[PDB]
RNA sequence: GAAAUUGUUGAAAGGGAAGGGCAUUUGAUCAGACAUGG
RNA sequence: GGAAUACUGCCAGCUGGGACUGAGGACUGCGACGUAAGUCAAGGAUGCUGGCAUAAUGGUUAUAUGCCGCCCGUCUUGAAA
RNA sequence: GCCCUGAAAAUGGAUGGCGCUCAAGCGUGUUACCUAUACUCUACCGUCAGGGUUGAUAUGAUGCCCUGACGAGUAGGCAGGCGUGGAGGUCAGUGACGAAGCCUAGACCGUAAGGUCGGGUCGAACGGCCUCUAGUGCAGAUCUUGGUGGUAGUAGCAAAUA
RNA sequence: UUGGCGGAAAGGCCUUGGGUGCUUGCUGGCGAAUUGCAAUGUCAUUUUGCGUGGGGAUAAAUCAUUUGUAUACGACUUAGA
């Protein structure tokens, strides 16, 4: 229910954790640079994480692709969704965490309708 | 809305192949692969077990046949990089072999009166051809086996 | 090629045996040498001797029992430079290193099992002629090996033995022969001669 | 028949490496009855197979299979390099594989 | 009602630290389907 | 005296085995084979066949195994110190 | 030439180790073989350069497209982005049928800063986009305040008659 | 099942007399397929729990107490039906 797209090819799926982020608990996953003069990590010695750079940048194809094939669009609502009536090999609709339960099934109805994908249909959902 | 929406999205056509500028020429097969000459089956549901090549069949594969008598083994399909086309050879004039092809083989459980009775046509020119010469008919019974300190890469066949 | 490999450990050289050993237990293969005790190095008696003191003389200054270990004996002189040429502290060598067994005088389960040599390890193949060498057993002894004498004790015991054995063996192929004979230049005979057999 | 078997016996010895840094992606591998480059070319695209067991069975059966093959030869004397299709588990370095007739050329 | 730190329960590992990198075994876990005639 | 052969070099000579890749997506270019209709290996892979369903495959995680990896920050010609 | 003497230092130890004697030593020659982030071909990311292209022709002209080359980096310069408190504008945006927050070896997107979602917990608020503004991003400063560890059930709780 | 031999870790070896399955030394009569052209197709041995039935055996150690040939605490050494 989606384009042809070439197959996505990821090239480096692991995360990239800051530097002593295992180490220290003070220290969060989240990058940063490491800037020290003496560095291992800066330095780039052989044993040593792998850091962020623009060469695991992605096919500019195939980037932003979820594994169904569509980019995904976050939708608040109907009227947000029918935003993605004609481009449905396209895109596919993210519903957005904060809308209420009863909400979900008329946009998820809508969607059923419109032949529109949902990413997360049984959100807010009762069984 | 919770994302602004997108100022371009592509097109929904999807664009035609290039004219593509293979095709398909036939298949040589090695010079080993002659009618009649004994195969030895390497792989798949009769692995070694020893075998008589018949044809050639057009989806590149070796018609092939045993005897079923003399083995088990049916007039069946083979692939040719599957198979050890050994030394020795069975005469194979006498032998119909024309009415098999591809859609003869082609799945149409419960085997057909045809099968079981061209088998038998063509079984028993082969056994009588193989009978001819002492103890073909007994290797072609027995499986092909790598004995200890046989090195293939310069073994006969 | 062979589940367990028994090496007459006799005439051989230490060093390169080891290197051959070692390699074949990294590879999967299990060995187990026997007879170490009538294995040679190459260089005279004294030379080994003194050598063989130096790595005496080595030990955990402030408590030796941490320090260098000194085995004696030849299954362990030969050991050692077994173990020199092995991985040993990586997971790895560990293992390689159990699929090794190492005696002096060939101790049953072998005693009725057939041992090979090597010759790329075969000191009377390899040492030029002249050249003196020494036989591991008389070092060990010399620098405190306790069992050379039982050990010749109990191998000259199963030599004896042996012989009755093979000089059975040797008179059944007599038989063996008596009947070949009479099949020797039969029809098969001729005919198993056409193939090269 | 004694004998069944329909490969010839193998060892699985090292990733392909350097002194000090190793390569997952090939194995090289012994194979037995082989000792020189000439000879191992005889195997050259042939299909290896390293076979193991497990607790959980899977197919019915608690036996498993990791395929790759033979892709060139090593060295001077009849060693070989495979790639498989996951990376051989390095706790294999000395256990046994197959290298098979197919794909055959005689 | 976060974190440090802690009790319990559950899984695991542990021959003189722990933690990391590439790779795969093994166990656990999570996926992307899309639709054809009765 | 008449030859071979080695060595070296050339062929827009023929040919077997193995390996990695298959980017592109109507046509358009340069050609090649054809007496022609037309065909082609000629501006990037197609064909045939099979397998997977409380599964093949893949992501994550834990562990094991091979190789590899000293503590960051700082001043400093020089820091794992 | 090689070898021997000349040749004496303090923990036990170092052709890297094992060990090697027609070498696994020394001199020389000849082949094959192993291996870098380098070289060759190819994919993809980015950067720079050169072009093509809105004539009327569904949704990005700062855009689409074709081609070539290149990529180390401290101090440092510049660019493009991620994120936070508050302000103008707009989605007649989300929400007690559950806002924000917090928990989660569950999921997705991005090279990354980060973004999105599910499940649990919660209970009154809160987002996206264009713009404005700054008391706007921490691992360190014997930094500040607070809170908590190992040390550790440990040192110890023995002067002064009972 | 009859004899022997083996203590280096013998735990195995030789031998006697039958019984019994097979025997490809040889000559016959059947069977194999459709597992569809490879995947994926002999199952080896460790333990550990239960289960059947057969043979078989019917103890101590520690705490506490006690000795002082012992002892910082544990430990040691004695003693108690
Ligand atoms: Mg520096
Ligand atoms: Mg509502
Ligand atoms: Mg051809
Ligand atoms: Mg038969
Ligand atoms: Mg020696
Ligand atoms: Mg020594
Ligand atoms: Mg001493
Ligand atoms: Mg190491
Ligand atoms: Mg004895
Ligand atoms: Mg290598
Ligand atoms: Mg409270
Ligand atoms: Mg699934
Ligand atoms: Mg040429
Ligand atoms: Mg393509
Ligand atoms: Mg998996
Ligand atoms: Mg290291
Ligand atoms: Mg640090
Ligand atoms: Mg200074
Ligand atoms: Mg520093
Ligand atoms: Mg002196
Ligand atoms: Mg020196
Ligand atoms: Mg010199
Ligand atoms: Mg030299
Ligand atoms: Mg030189
Ligand atoms: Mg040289
Ligand atoms: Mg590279
Ligand atoms: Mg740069
Ligand atoms: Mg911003
Ligand atoms: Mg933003
Ligand atoms: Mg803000
Ligand atoms: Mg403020
Ligand atoms: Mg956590
Ligand atoms: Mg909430
Ligand atoms: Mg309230
Ligand atoms: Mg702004
Ligand atoms: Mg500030
Ligand atoms: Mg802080
Ligand atoms: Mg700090
Ligand atoms: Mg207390
Ligand atoms: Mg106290
Ligand atoms: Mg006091
Ligand atoms: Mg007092
Ligand atoms: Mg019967
Ligand atoms: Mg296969
Ligand atoms: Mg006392």
């Amino acid at each position: 229910a989606s384009l042809p797209h070439p197959k996505i090819v990821k090239k480096h799926t692991k995360k990239f954790k800051r530097h002593h982020s295992d180490r220290y608990h003070r220290v969060a996953e989240n990058w940063r640079k490491q800037k020290g003069i003496d560095s291992v990590v800066r330095r780039r010695f052989r044993g040593n994480i792998s850091q962020p750079k623009i060469g695991y940048g992605s096919n500019k194809k195939t980037k932003f692709l979820s594994p169904s094939g569509h980019k995904t669009f976050l939708v608040a609502n109907v009227k947000d969704l029918e935003t993605l009536t004609m481009h449905t090999k396209t895109y596919a609709a993210e519903i957005a965490h904060n809308i209420s339960a009863k909400n979900r099934v008329v946009i998820l109805a809508r969607a059923k309708a419109l032949g529109i994908k949902v990413t997360n249909p049984k959100g807010r959902l009762a069984l | 809305s919770a994302q602004k929406a997108p100022k371009w999205y592509p097109s929904e056509d999807v664009a035609a192949l290039k004219k593509t500028r293979k095709a398909a020429r036939p298949q040589k097969l090695r010079a080993s692969l002659v009618p009649g000459t004994v195969l030895i089956l390497l792989a798949g549901r009769f692995r070694g077990k020893r075998v008589v090549y018949l044809k050639h069949l057009e989806d590149n594969t070796l018609l092939i046949s045993g005897p079923f008598k003399v083995n088990g083994v049916p007039l069946r399909r083979v692939n040719a990089r599957y198979v050890i086309a050994t030394s020795t050879k069975v005469s194979v004039e006498g032998v119909n072999v024309e009415k098999f092809n591809v859609e003869y083989f082609a799945k149409e459980k419960e085997i057909k009166a045809e099968r079981v009775e061209d088998q038998k046509v063509v079984d028993k020119a082969l056994i009588a051809e193989i009978k001819k010469t002492p103890l073909l008919k007994q290797y072609l019974s027995a499986s092909f086996s790598l004995k200890n300190g046989d090195k293939p890469h310069m073994l006969k066949f | 090629v062979e589940p367990v490999v028994v090496i007459d450990g006799k005439g051989h050289l230490v060093g390169r045996l080891a290197s051959v050993v070692a390699k074949q237990l990294l590879n999967g293969q299990k060995i187990v040498v026997v007879r170490a005790e009538e294995l040679n190095i190459s260089g005279e008696f004294f030379r080994n001797k003194l050598k063989y003191h130096d790595f005496l003389r080595k030990a955990t200054a402030f408590n030796k029992t941490r320090g260098p270990f000194h085995f004696r004996a030849p299954s362990r002189i030969f050991y050692k430079a077994l173990r020199g040429m092995v991985s040993h502290k990586t997971a790895r060598g560990k293992a390689a290193l159990e699929r090794l067994k190492v005696f002096e005088g060939i101790p049953p389960p072998y005693d009725k099992k057939k041992r090979v040599v090597v010759p790329q390890a075969l000191r009377v193949l390899r040492l030029k002629p002249g050249r003196k060498y020494t036989t591991l057993g008389k070092l060990s002894t010399s620098v405190g090996w306790k069992y050379e004498d039982v050990v010749a004790k109990l191998e000259a015991k199963r030599k004896v033995s042996s012989a009755e054995y093979y000089a059975k063996k040797r008179a059944f192929t007599k038989k063996v022969a008596s009947a070949n004979a009479t099949a020797a230049e039969s029809d098969v005979a001729k005919q198993l001669a056409a193939l090269g057999y | 028949a004694e004998s069944h078997r329909l490969y010839v016996k193998g060892k699985h010895l090292s990733y392909q490496r350097s002194k000090r840094v190793n390569n997952p992606n090939v194995s090289l591998i012994k194979i037995e009855g082989v000792a020189t480059p000439q000879d191992a070319q005889f195997y050259l695209g042939k299909r290896i197979a390293y076979v193991y067991r497990a607790s959980k069975e899977v197919r019915g059966s608690k036996i498993r299979v990791m395929w790759g093959k033979v892709t060139r030869t090593h060295g001077n004397s009849g060693v070989v390099r495979a790639t498989f299709r996951n990376n051989l588990p390095a706790k294999t370095f000395g256990a046994s594989v197959r290298i098979f007739l197919y794909p055959s050329n005689i």
